[PDB]
């Protein structure tokens, strides 16, 4: 009584399938769903950076891929982005515990990362 | 016996009264006629021949005045005459029984997705 | 430049006025206040009035009539020099083609205030 | 009755309101909307956000309005400054560990917390202490979480646990680490997993396949109905430009009460790819683009050249109706008979409406205490509708199910799976038939697999002389109910777009055509379009049937037109445009008014209104939009009217009631170019 | 005319006691009292003058707007000498959708006051020209931007838009581009009316909160 | 540049010094110089390699703006 479904039997168009935007790592789940929208897609371009800069000039996304995790003592950190807080961004409070060098926590405004060697690990 | 004081015909009198200065200051003497004008006029008349209301007709009638001094003034040009009253009539009776069985519905389609807007 | 206090140069009406940039980097109510203030803008209550200044053409006056929203419903703009242009037809009889240029410089008109 | 409605006072006003109404919902009926937090309309009272406060009068304390029931000569007052201190205290406590996020998270510009805050708040805060920083959790493809925007609500815990029935969501940890989500690594699997993104009141769990692309300010929005499945819920569909960013379900308690399935949230983003904006011709090369005059003559050439006998027209499960009987007055016009229906059962008889549309509505269905179906899977059929069988459920109505056994979220007694258990139940072998026969008022829901069937004849006749028996249909209520999975086809049954009787006999004799008119399908079978015949296809996707095809008229999707759509209750609703015609597609009526005028049999009608009137004309219920007649019932008169087709192909008692729908997530073109619902489909196989 | 320099020395005051307390609280029933069939509804509200006291607003029918401003004009207790304006409002809603309105000072008591005048869009309203010169042209713009006739009016013609402009542009119905649009032509050597295309066009941004309770 | 002179050539880190906006230059303050700082150099308007938008015929390829996938069998 009530069988189970197999989902793996179930077709998917192979057009549709190789063009599902993902993530890599950052600030999600490496594969998970890339939210876009429209713009670009008459000129065939799937990636967010060629939207918008033309050219083999070192994109953002390159420049932040640079700068190596802080290591922070404590379990909270806040994130303004300057040393002066009036010229950053407003104060982001990022969790500390469950990270480490591999696996650093990152500002939702800046990019920067943190890890902390305090969570008894 | 004229219905609202018979102001409709007073008015068209008082703009084929002006109408042949129109030509000779507009120089639309090789380009229309005095006799099409006025029967062009008259046709901008039979478009609020269905008006019920006398306030309604004392305003056309005041804004028609004030259409007429402002193409005597010579504040709108003969191409504005041109691109306003002749031919929009001449286009409403020069496509009447074209040499083509197509419809109107059928100029649409093959035109654009959407009705034109304006002129 | 004698008398010049010193205090606060805004309204401390948070609803009305946006927040200090230090503030709103650093509390949640100022950062609210000053998307809202900045995005959909305070409401004005229902209701009219009208304000004039001693503008230094003459009285400058604006009617502002609210229905309650973020936009004023109507905004009339009284002109102190759209009054004094009507003014050059009894103005000018009598005179002389070398002293219209004359009035019009003496009634002080600029044609922004007077074609809105 | 001993006065069942009570009078209170809301600040000096006498108010009348029905008995065990909260103090809330008295101020509610006062004009009054008192700030809340955790109150829902569908959800349970849960009284744990403090927003609701108000006075009652010989009370010291403020009482929290949405739980406290409202007594006879109760005095009310909301606007005194105890109320007011407690308003801008609890949001001065709600927004002390909050994340300074507003221009990063989605909910700027549509949340109930910043406009409370600007509202009924103050302007000012006094803390200046560290806050409290949350992980964020991972449930799926759909929903996304930033963990630290929750301020405790537990509406998704529970919707998760009352509508959706899954009940996967918790609160862990005590205190101010109170911590939402499922402990292990889970996903969220319901069909109706994103309505909780509606719910949630911040943007704690926001859309992912949504996330940052636009404000809510900016989107103009316009309200459709739902074409992903037969019920037609009612939509809002959100557009910049030219671009359709989201939909969103809107309130119709006759149809979808507020909720939507995912397929109809989520598929939006197939709308913009593989669309078709050309007319194209086939040629030596192969298909290329040529002008609207040029297809049209090459369609007309083809559809003139064969005889009249050689040309079949099969309707998608999405066109209109409008564009449907402009294709059935074309074909006829020719001379041709041969009509066919993309969603199945295209020789069924349509002489009443009572028997092939639900006689209690979506509505009535929750006045019946028993519910037996037939043969029907309602949780991939029409979501948001198992969603209302378990709030049936939940205040006490009982379900039986004669079909395949599947899970759908509530508890059912299994009587049988085959139509031999049908008969058994009919004549009185289980024990369910004294359960629907002591009922004060049954109801029998009877699935499209069941229609498929080659012996659905006899099928039917077994489920009427059940109805029969068991007083399912009497006077006073009727609960004989058949419902759709397609949006088309109770359009179709109702303007009587079916075959001729020439045309099943040729069928039968396996006459094949020549020339097939495609309306949008792409889900053909392969008997009904043969190997080398000449393909007109008339849709907005390039899919199956436009690869096949020689003339290709790019027509409108439903976000681009106003067509007429009939749901499985009867109920003409109709779509609106949110965005303009894409490229140089047309409108589909239109394409066939022009391609008559081709062919050189014009039809009568050339606007909007006429084809619309030439609906009401056929059948005059087509005219009454957003409303359902009362069909009339006919007793066994029908059933004895078609008792040949109950001789001819007999009863198959061993092959069982199962459920067509095998790919909930992908049905039709659109759903089927979407990237998100292929994601969703990856990720229910990844899990293994 | 009115406000002679008189005093030769700075003066500390405004108005006289008596006066000014007889204008801020008395002024709206004595308008009532003396001259009821002039007056229909009145509001006494924020007062245009200062921020620190009430005025009132008078509203009137069009058949007996001339006498009461005559009798505002030149009664000796209001002396409203100076007419600022004459505008309208649209409301769509109403049976009749405009209201006239007049702003007036009072130089010799340092008052202000405003009157109103509703009508739809094919009943006039008498003419101010021969009571306040400034008249003229405040009537002539309410005709160009709402298409309120001005009976007896020396010469009511438009004074703000376009010379063959028809449509009144400050209703509410009336497009904010508007319906034409101008450019040159080099084959007519003229420059062209044409009908309205935008490169861009205009984005509607709906801000208002369903939260929000002021909204009237 | 005696024959093509021109303000655009001037420095940032000397444009407030020579439009008296402040009283820094690099003789008196030490900059702190981001590294992705581009040098100021003359304008480029009124030739053909100047700055042109996405979709414009100068472009190496012009944009079509469609925010959605044309159907190619
Ligand atoms: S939920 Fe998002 S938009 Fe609302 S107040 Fe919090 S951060 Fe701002
Ligand atoms: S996630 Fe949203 S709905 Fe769930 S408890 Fe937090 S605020 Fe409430
Ligand atoms: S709405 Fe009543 S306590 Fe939350």
């Amino acid at each position: 009584v009530v069988p189970t479904f197999d989902w793996k039997k179930v077709p998917v168009p192979s057009t549709t399938a190789k063009d599902i935007p993902v993530t890599v790592k950052g600030a999600t789940p490496a594969g998970d769903l890339r939210a876009t929208s429209g713009l670009g897609l008459g000129d065939g371009i799937k990636n967010h950076t060629d939207k918008w800069l033309d050219g083999d000039k070192k994109s953002p996304m390159e420049y932040i891929n640079e700068v190596a995790p802080i290591k922070v003592k404590g379990l909270v950190v806040a994130s303004y982005g300057s040393d002066d807080p009036a010229l950053g961004c407003p104060v982001e409070y990022i969790n500390l515990k469950g990270t480490s060098l591999e696996n650093p926590a990152v500002c939702k405004y800046t990019g920067n990362r943190y890890y902390s060697d305090d969570w008894k690990g | 016996k004229r219905l609202f004081g018979g102001a409709a015909r007073h008015f068209y009198f008082e703009i084929c009264r002006c109408l042949p200065f129109i030509q000779r200051l507009h120089k639309m003497e090789e380009m229309v006629s005095l006799k099409e004008l006025r029967a062009i006029v008259k046709e901008k008349f039979k478009e609020y021949k269905d008006v019920k209301d006398g306030r309604v007709v004392d305003l056309l009638i005041f804004k028609g005045r004030e259409e007429i001094e402002t193409y005597l003034l010579m504040h709108k040009q003969r191409h504005h005459v041109v691109t306003e009253v002749v031919e929009p009539y001449y286009a409403k009776q020069r496509a009447v029984k074209k040499v083509t069985t197509n419809s109107p519905f059928l100029d649409s389609f093959l035109s654009s997705g959407y009705a034109a807007i304006g002129v | 430049l004698n008398e010049m206090p010193d205090g606060l140069y805004k309204s401390p009406d948070g609803k009305v006025c946006p927040p200090s940039r230090s503030t709103m980097k650093q509390s949640m109510e100022a950062l609210i206040h000053h998307f809202k203030l900045y995005t959909e803008g305070f409401h004005v209550p229902a209701g009219e009035t009208y304000r004039a200044v001693e503008a230094p053409k003459g009285e400058f006056g604006v009617y502002l009539v609210s229905r309650g929203g973020n936009r004023p419903y109507r905004c009339k703009i009284r002109s102190p020099g759209y009054a004094h242009l009507q003014m050059t037809d009894v103005i000018s009889r009598g005179a002389m083609l070398a002293d219209v240029v004359t009035i019009i410089g003496t009634l002080d008109v600029v044609f922004g205030e007077i074609d809105r | 009755p001993p006065s069942d409605h009570l009078e209170v006072f809301v600040n000096e006003q006498p108010v009348k309101i029905p008995k065990g109404s909260s103090v809330l919902q008295a101020c509610d009926a006062a004009g009054i909307d008192i700030p809340r937090f955790c109150y829902h309309q569908r959800l349970s009272i849960a009284g744990n956000c403090r927003m609701c406060l108000v006075e009652v009068e010989k009370v010291p304390k403020p009482v929290a309005s949405c739980a406290m029931p409202a007594g006879p000569g109760m005095k009310i007052k909301t606007e005194t400054p105890m109320v007011k201190k407690a308003r801008e205290g609890v949001m001065e406590f709600l927004l002390i560990n909050h994340p300074l996020d507003c221009p990063i998270c989605d909910q700027g510009g549509e949340c109930d917390l910043q406009d409370q805050a600007m509202i009924f708040g103050s302007d000012r805060s006094r803390f200046v202490e560290a806050k409290r920083a949350v992980e964020d959790k991972n449930l799926g493809p759909l929903v996304k979480t930033v963990m630290t925007r929750c301020i405790q609500c537990t509406r998704c815990v529970r919707f998760a646990s009352e509508v959706a029935g899954t009940a996967e969501l918790g609160v862990t940890g005590r205190g101010r680490d109170s911590e939402i989500g499922t402990y292990v690594e889970k996903l969220m699997g319901s069909e109706l997993s994103g309505n909780v993104v509606d719910l949630c009141p911040v943007g704690a769990l926001t859309s992912k396949p949504y996330a940052f692309t636009a404000r809510s300010w900016e989107l103009k929005g316009t309200e459709s109905i739902d074409v992903s499945d037969g019920l037609g819920a009612n939509i809002r569909v959100d557009a910049r430009g030219t671009e359709v960013m989201r939909i969103l379900p809107r309130l119709n308690e006759a149809v979808n009460e507020e909720w939507l399935s995912d397929k109809g949230r989520y598929q939006y983003d197939g709308l913009k790819h593989q669309r078709l904006d050309k007319p194209m011709v086939k040629g030596p090369k192969g298909l290329q683009v040529a002008t609207w005059q040029d297809a049209l003559g090459a369609a007309a050439a083809a559809l003139t050249s064969a005889a009249p006998g050689e040309v079949r027209g099969i309707a998608g499960k999405l066109a209109d109706a409008e564009s449907m009987v402009a294709l059935m007055d074309l074909l006829r016009g020719l001379g041709a008979g041969d009509l066919a229906h993309e969603g199945g059962f295209s020789d069924m008889p349509a002489d009443v409406r009572s028997t092939y549309t639900a006689n209690t509505t979506v509505q009535g269905l929750e006045q019946s205490d028993l519910v037996l179906l037939v043969g029907t899977n309602p949780r991939w059929e029409s979501p948001v509708f198992n969603a209302r069988l378990r709030k049936m459920f939940l205040d006490g109505t009982q379900v039986g199910l004669v079909g395949a056994p599947v899970d759908l979220t509530y508890k059912y007694e299994h009587v049988g799976s085959d139509p031999a258990a049908l008969a058994a139940l009919a004549a009185g072998q289980h024990p369910f038939l004294e359960r629907l026969k002591k009922a004060a008022r049954p109801a029998v829901v009877v699935g499209p697999g069941v229609l498929r069937r080659a012996d659905r004849e006899a099928v039917m006749k077994a489920v009427h002389e059940l109805c029969g028996k068991a007083g399912v249909v009497k006077e006073g209520w009727n609960g004989f109910n058949v419902i759709h999975d397609t949006a088309s086809r109770v359009a179709a049954l109702d303007m009587g777009f079916g075959p001729s009787a020439a045309a099943r006999a040729r069928r039968a004799q396996g006459a094949q055509p020549k020339v097939v008119y495609l309306l949008g399908s792409d889900d053909y079978s392969e008997e009904d379009v043969p190997e080398g015949a000449f393909v007109i296809y008339q849709g907005h996707h390039g899919d199956r049937g436009a690869s096949r095809a020689n003339v290709v008229l790019p027509g409108a999707a439903y976000t681009e037109k106003s067509g007429l759509y009939v749901n499985f209750e009867g109920r003409v609703q109709q779509t609106r445009a949110a965005v303009p015609l894409v490229g140089d597609a047309r409108e589909d009526w239109a394409i066939l008014r022009a391609l008559s005028e081709v062919v050189g049999k014009r039809l009568p009608y050339d606007s909007h209104a006429a084809v619309r009137a030439r609906l009401a004309g056929i059948a005059p219920h087509f005219a009454n939009i957003d409303a359902v007649q009362t069909p009339v019932w006919l007793n066994g008169e029908y059933v004895k009217g078609v008792e040949a087709l109950a001789k001819a192909a007999p009863l198959q008692p061993s092959a069982p009631l199962t459920s067509t729908i095998s790919n909930f997530y992908m049905t039709d073109a659109i759903s089927r170019a979407s990237r998100t619902m292929a994601k969703c489909i990856q990720a229910r196989q990844q899990t293994k | 005319g009115y406000a002679y320099a008189r005093k030769t020395t700075d003066k500390d005051y405004i108005a006289s006691e008596h006066m000014q307390a007889f204008g801020n609280t008395q002024l709206t029933d004595y308008i009532i009292k003396t001259v009821p069939k002039f007056v229909k509804m009145a509001v006494t509200g924020p007062a245009q003058s200062s921020v620190l006291y009430q005025e009132p607003t008078i509203y009137t029918t069009p058949e007996s707007l001339v006498p009461l401003m005559v009798f505002l004009r030149d009664h000796t207790n209001t002396q409203f000498k100076c007419l600022l304006d004459v505008t309208a409002v649209d409301f769509p809603e109403r049976a009749a959708r405009f209201e006239v309105v007049y702003h007036l000072l009072s130089p010799r008591w340092n008052n202000r006051i405003r009157v109103k005048v509703c009508v739809d869009e094919v009943t006039a309203v008498p003419t101010l020209c021969k009571v306040f010169n400034t008249a003229n042209w405040f009537e002539r713009e309410t005709w160009d931007m709402f298409g309120v006739f001005f009976s007896g009016h020396p010469d009511l013609r438009r004074i703000l838009t376009d010379y063959g402009f028809t449509g009144h542009p400050l209703r509410k119905d009336f497009p904010m581009t508007g319906y034409q649009e101008v450019r040159y032509d080099y084959g007519k050597k003229r420059v062209v009316s044409e009908p309205l295309e935008l490169t861009q066009e205009f984005r509607y941004f709906d801000f208002n909160s369903p939260w929000e309770t002021l909204n009237r | 540049d005696k024959f093509d002179y021109n303000p655009t050539t001037i420095p940032p880190e000397w444009h407030g010094w020579l439009n008296y906006i402040n009283d820094y230059n690099p003789t008196n303050t030490q900059f702190k110089q981001p590294t992705y700082q581009i040098e100021a150099s003359m304008t480029k308007t009124g030739t053909q390699t100047c700055y042109n938008p996405k979709g414009s015929w100068f472009s190496a390829k012009p944009r079509n703006w469609r925010k959605y996938e044309s159907w190619t069998p």
